[PDB]
């Protein structure tokens, strides 16, 4: 079992991906390949980016995906199967890329922005969500102190409305 | 207000409270939000039919909780909500708050007071669907009611949880039979008789709120707010909050007939809460189903009208007698939603459209109109006397039946035609002027003894009120005891026919 | 070791639960899922794959929190059977509903189980007795058959099932049953009360009525499966005990309508008149699944509430076919006045027959069936002209129908609510010879309105002396 | 007179309100928000240090 | 009406007929069939000739006697003729 | 063969409703959505099609005769009356009170011919 399901939406290539490659070890191998991928595509400003495109033939699809791993061995691991079978299954997968990426830090990431009342972009890379909150949080208030604005806290809103209306 | 302030500082207080002790870091972000229904991913663990509190403000319920994507629909304008704004998971199913308190106030959907009273106290909160009683836990009709107005009530009784429906085309006032119906309880209510008391509890599912003004209006006049409690529901109100409507009927329902007390419920014109199902369902995801409505319509009808029962002595021999009202286009009995809730409730009263032009005020089609308890659970003085005059009402009934283009065979249809036709021209209880229990019988009785019938037809538009006002005034005791002695005796029926004498006399 | 499963998701009252392991649950067994108010045990409909499989609520659908530990019973729901069922009244899930507490089965039969085996089917022409005029001469209800009602909403359904099962259960002579889909709760209620008041069910003696009632206040699919459990109960009682056993169920057309609603929701594609996709397979899996074998005896009474009135409804249709003596009763006739209801001009019983019930009771219902169809035709004419405008031949005939279908009618005993009049059971020889007279004129000049509500011709007669006595 | 005390009740909540606006507006002019930074962070430290 | 379109014609029983004590209740005039007589033993054919046309006929007076008044011979004869057939 | 042979080359056809049901059959039987008749899209345009292949041209004539079956008096059918006024003459063959006593079985009534002129 994947450590979450990524609720579908052509994550299910994705989430069958990290399914097979955890039958393997296939973690830093398999997220390495995709990274060089991505990167090669955003390398390629064009034929990269009109190459996610419907209107590719089959033909046309599968020698796009045969030429971006044409990048040596960019394409290492069971990423090069999964690309083959998008490139007849569903053709775009910069998101499901981004979804392999998720999976990997479900993997040993983890971690998302907190919220409540800060609209903060930080991130806690630790199993545990008991202890190490508090310190990134106050270390991202400390140091940086970027746009975390949300305006105002809602509660203005709140007492606004709550006075306002009996 | 020195008191708008306590309470901004104390609901602020709450507030502050709340913001530290938030415990949400992974619940939802609304995905999209429309038509009153708002895709929402996240919310990882939010229990089915729980109510979501949006950023907007504007809450609303969780109906699909779909693969990934819960749905909740929004109970509220759209205006104000966005896309990815914070969705907080309030935690508990949609609950209204509910208790005796809400005598006299309109309640928003949930119960949000809308009249502008400020707080009313609450003896629950529970959820808006909650499961009916079943076998053991129901009983009979035993004990029986008024419906107020005569309006064909000796007639087709409306007892203890007596699940009755009704009909009509648009602004067929079958409203103002509900509104007549209500006004009931000023003369058992208003007294101090629990055993008399029926706490009706109205609803409002989709009227344009002028309508609702003159209802709030029709209420405080006659002195009615003090005794039923007018659920509210906008027609420029949100969809969600029309449908749910009906629920929060129910959940007051509860709150009061569960206590132990006879309570009775009348909702609103339910049409629009079917309609306003359609747009829960047809907008949301769910495909629709016969009749261009969505599947389940029968399954949220009943799931509203089989929450009212007459329970027994088991728990408390309460009761919460529903008069759910429906509403057809052209008067039509022969429609998905009609003819299914027909099934569902109990008794039918069905509005013509003629007759609501034709020849009644009240134009209730007497033979169209039926209840399946007319024995047990009737007046009992329009029945353990005047079941005979029951009889002779369904008689008249179908004596009238035949009254079109037949001849004149003898002088004995003539005369059923013409006494019955009288009776007709009587029996319509003028609107918001209830005052039944009194002389009901009587005028089967006067017309079957022959003391009304002689009398001119178009005449007795006066002729009953002087008859009643001598029975007042005159035959004060007897009339008084058939108000009270729960019979009209034969020796009772003897003082009435001398009154009834006295009554042609003068 | 323990089947859990996840609920992976929970739309409207179709739920999901996606079973992550090797054994998935099978297709129509039950799923068990820990709501805190209950057992919400559900029915895996259909096995959509990925290791995820829909599955219809038996229970409330509200606040099952999407992940909710599902445990597999494995098999169907086991609907308990046994002697011990009599007097109590069970659940959709087979749970006793009666306050009682357990009820000691010695067994359990499965809820779905095979149909009747197509070489075990003891066909019989026997006749069983109710006393109604229309089910006396226009359509006999067959000994150990299954007989349809299909009739109009709750105008004679509920009334004619009360008043046949406050009839037949006295002398039922076996161990008869009550099954109930989308029952009105207050007539559910009192289907309870007149069954513990005519004895039919002793609370702390012996019970020969075992009661499932499965009223619409239910979750779709608790209103489905509660005639199939219903069924269940029914089959054990007819094999095991191997006695005659009278099944009445009451509205099966809700349980068509429990298919409609769950099937949109399941995914499939609409149907014909919005119906479920599947209407006649479904209603025949659970209507030839009843059927009297050489192994017992079964008197089925299978209600079935022809929606807006018109039998051309498709969920009608499929059902008037499965069901063996078919008493129509329709609003036409209602509206006339007459209590029973029954169309006699359309309600008719394959169970009657030259030989079935008498030569003599054949040409009787003919006859009676040739003149009522007379006047029905000829009544364009009527209203449009005039009953002097005709054949004075034709008058006479329309004189007598008229007659005659004022005579349809006859009061229930139950039904005394209504009509006031204590109930009458008019003998089957006697009413066919009463209907004989009335065609040949025997009573020809008694009065119209002496001739309804009443028992046999001898109190027509004895009506017609008491309106002479009173209207004069 | 009732009537006219009601309404003139309605009218101070309504003026309330409007005077909560430039309230509200002199929040955000003031940099007390600077000054509410600091208990926002300690507000949210509390909070995750609570379980 | 894909199977009136497909099928060879009908015996359109129409429940009237057979509430009408005419069992069996092949309404005649509803009644159709592409093949015929062609398809019939003759010795029925010699008789059916007539059989179809004083069907007919009682078709052409079930108005005028539903009418019930009365007419010229033909009719009276036509109405006795299809009654008895 | 009007094309080449030149000559006035006739056309019958043998039952253009049941060409219609046909098309109406292949329009389901297609994904598409049936709606340009209530129950056919394509309705319009296939019988507008074939209609307007039995096409006069100043080398010659090609006349048609198409047999549109009567749904037993489908009055309310669209295509139906597409087709009946699609046309220019007609006969009426009715099997009851026109087959009675005629082996032409024809209503010489209700018939029409718009070509009929002194």
């Amino acid at each position: 079992p994947p450590p979450v399901r990524l609720f579908g939406v052509e994550g299910t290539y994705a989430t069958a991906l990290y399914q097979a490659a955890a039958k393997n070890s296939s973690i830093d191998a398999a997220f390495q390949s995709l990274q060089k991928v991505e990167s090669t595509v955003k390398k390629n400003p064009k034929l990269g980016h009109l190459l996610l495109n419907p209107a590719l033939s089959l033909k046309d699809r599968n020698s796009v995906i045969d030429a971006i791993v044409e990048t040596h061995k960019n394409l290492d691991g069971y990423v090069v199967n999964l690309l083959k079978v998008l490139s007849e299954n569903n053709r775009l997968g910069c998101f499901e890329k981004i979804a392999s990426d998720f999976g990997v830090l479900n993997d040993a990431h983890n971690g998302l922005l907190k919220g409540t009342v800060t609209s903060a972009e930080p991130l806690d890379p630790k199993s545990f969500k008991r202890i190490e909150k508090a310190l990134s949080a106050s270390k991202l208030v400390g140091q940086g102190k970027s746009l975390k604005l949300e305006n105002v806290v809602k509660p203005e809103i709140k007492g606004g409305l709550i006075v306002e209306l009996g | 207000k020195a008191q708008p302030t306590e309470v901004s500082s104390i609901l602020e207080e709450r507030i502050k409270g709340v913001s530290d002790e938030a415990n949400l870091n992974e619940t939802g972000r609304v995905l999209a939000v429309g038509d009153g229904i708002a895709r929402v991913f996240g919310l990882n663990n939010i229990q089915a039919e729980e109510l979501v509190e949006f950023s907007s403000g504007v809450k609303g319920m969780a109906l699909n909780l779909e693969p990934g994507q819960v749905g909740i629909v929004l109970f509220g304008s759209d205006r104000l909500v966005k896309e990815g704004e914070l969705v907080k998971r309030t935690g508990n199913i949609v609950d209204v708050p509910v208790g005796p308190g809400l005598l006299g106030r309109v309640v928003d959907a949930l119960g949000n007071p809308i009249d502008g009273k400020g707080p009313i106290d609450a003896a629950g909160r529970s959820r808006a669907q909650v499961k009916a009683p079943g076998i053991l836990p129901r009983r009979s009709v035993h004990e029986p009611v008024q419906t107020g107005l005569k309006a064909v009530d000796a007639l087709v009784p409306i007892g203890r949880g007596q699940r009755e429906l009704i009909i009509g085309d648009r602004q067929t006032g079958k409203t103002a039979v509900a509104l007549d119906t209500i006004l009931n309880q000023k003369r058992w209510n208003n007294g101090s008789d629990e055993s008399k008391k029926l706490y009706c509890v109205y609803v409002a599912v989709g009227q344009k709120r002028s309508t609702v003004a003159q209802l709030v209006q029709t209420l405080e006049q006659h002195d009615a707010m003090k005794y039923s409690i007018i659920v509210a529901a906008t027609a420029s109100e949100a969809a969600p909050l029309q449908y749910l409507a009906p629920f929060t009927a129910a959940s007051i329902g509860e709150w009061f007939r569960d206590n132990g007390k006879h309570a009775l419920i009348v909702y609103d014109d339910l049409s629009k809460q079917a309609v306003a199902y359609r747009q829960l369902s047809l907008l949301l995801r769910r495909p629709p189903g016969r009749e261009a409505y969505p599947g389940d319509v029968f399954y949220l009808h009943s799931r509203l009208l089989e929450r009212a029962a007459k329970l027994s002595e088991k728990e408390g021999s309460g009761s919460l007698t529903a008069l759910p009202v429906i509403e057809t286009q052209g008067g039509d009995v022969s429609a998905y939603i009609p003819t299914n809730v027909i099934s569902i409730t109990d008794g039918q009263i069905f509005l013509e459209a003629e007759l609501f032009y034709k020849g009644i005020r009240p134009a209730i089609n007497v033979g169209l109109s039926v209840s399946r308890v007319g024995s047990a659970a009737q007046v009992k003085a329009l029945k353990q006397v005047a079941g005979s005059l029951k009889l002779f009402l369904a008689q008249y009934r179908e004596v009238a039946a035949f009254a079109q283009f037949g001849s004149d065979l003898d002088a004995s249809t003539k005369q059923t035609l013409v006494r019955g036709e009288r009776l007709t021209q009587l029996l319509k209880q003028n609107q918001y002027s209830p005052l039944a229990t009194e002389e009901q019988v009587p005028l089967i009785y006067a017309g079957v003894n022959g003391h009304l019938d002689g009398i001119e037809l178009s005449r007795i538009g006066e002729f009953e009120s002087s008859f009643l006002s001598y029975l007042k005034s005159n035959h004060n005791e007897l009339l008084t005891e058939i108000r009270e002695k729960g019979e009209l005796s034969k020796e009772l029926l003897a003082s009435l026919k001398s009154a009834t004498e006295s009554f042609v006399a003068t | 070791t323990p089947i859990t499963g996840k609920v992976t998701a929970v739309i409207g009252a179709i739920v999901d639960v996606h079973f992550e392991q090797s054994e998935l649950p099978a297709i129509l067994n039950a799923l068990e899922i820990k709501t805190p108010q209950g057992k919400l045990v559900l029915e895996v409909a259909q096995h959509l794959g990925e290791n995820t499989v829909r599955t219809i609520a038996m229970d409330g659908t509200e606040g099952l929190v999407r992940g909710e530990k599902v445990l597999d019973t494995g098999g169907p729901i086991s609907v308990p059977v046994g002697r011990e069922t009599l007097g109590r009244i069970i659940n959709v899930i087979g749970e006793p509903i009666d306050e009682r507490g357990p009820i000691k089965s010695k067994l359990r039969k499965p809820i779905h189980a095979d149909p009747p085996s197509f070489a075990e089917q003891s066909t019989s022409a026997e006749i069983l007795e109710t006393g109604i005029k229309v089910v006396d001469l226009l359509a006999p209800y067959a000994r150990g058959g299954k007989i349809g009602l299909f009739g109009g909403a709750g105008v004679g359904k509920t009334v004619f099932i009360q008043e046949l099962i406050n009839n037949i259960a006295k002398a039922h002579g076996g161990f008869s049953v009550f099954t109930g889909v989308g029952e009105r709760t207050r007539e559910g209620n009192d289907l309870y009360r007149e069954m513990k008041e005519t004895g039919v069910i002793n609370l702390e003696g012996e019970s020969k009525v075992a009661l499932v009632f499965g009223q619409m206040n239910e979750p779709p699919g608790a209103r489905a499966r509660v005639a199939l459990t219903g069924l269940t109960i029914a089959e054990y009682f007819r094999d095991e005990e191997g006695q005659d056993v009278l099944l009445f169920i009451d509205n099966i057309f809700r349980f068509t309508q429990a298919g409609s609603e769950v099937s949109a929701l399941l995914g499939r594609i609409p149907s014909a008149v919005g119906y479920q996709p599947t209407l006649a397979t479904d209603m025949g899996l659970l209507q030839e699944r009843i059927t009297t074998t050489k192994k017992g005896s079964v008197t089925s009474v299978q209600a079935v509430y022809v929606p807006a009135d018109d039998l051309t409804d498709p969920a009608p249709a499929t059902t008037f076919a499965h069901l063996d003596a078919t008493t129509v009763l329709s609003r036409g006739i209602s509206e006339l006045g007459i209590y029973p209801a029954v169309d006699p001009l359309d309600s008719k019983s394959r169970l009657l027959d030259a030989a079935v019930v008498g030569q003599e009771h054949y040409d009787v219902a003919s006859k009676v069936q040739e003149t009522l169809q007379t006047y029905k035709s000829l009544q364009d004419i009527i209203a449009i002209l005039g009953m002097d405008e005709l054949s004075e031949q034709d008058k006479l005939t329309v004189e007598r129908a008229r007659k005659i279908q004022r005579f349809l009618s006859q009061p229930f005993a139950v039904a005394e609510v209504f009509t006031g009049i204590p109930g009458k059971l008019v003998r089957l020889k006697d009413t066919v010879a009463s209907f004989k007279a009335v065609l040949e004129g025997k009573y020809d000049n008694i009065p119209e309105h002496a001739f309804y509500m009443v028992g046999g011709i001898e109190d027509v007669v004895a009506k017609a002396e008491k309106l002479a006595a009173e209207a004069n | 007179w009732v009537r006219y005390e009601a309404s003139l009740r309605q009218l101070e909540q309504r003026q309330l309100a409007k005077s909560v606006i430039s309230r509200v507006q002199s929040e955000l002019g003031n940099p007390k928000f600077q000054e509410k930074v600091l208990q926002q962070s300690i507000s949210e430290i509390e909070q995750l240090l609570s379980k």
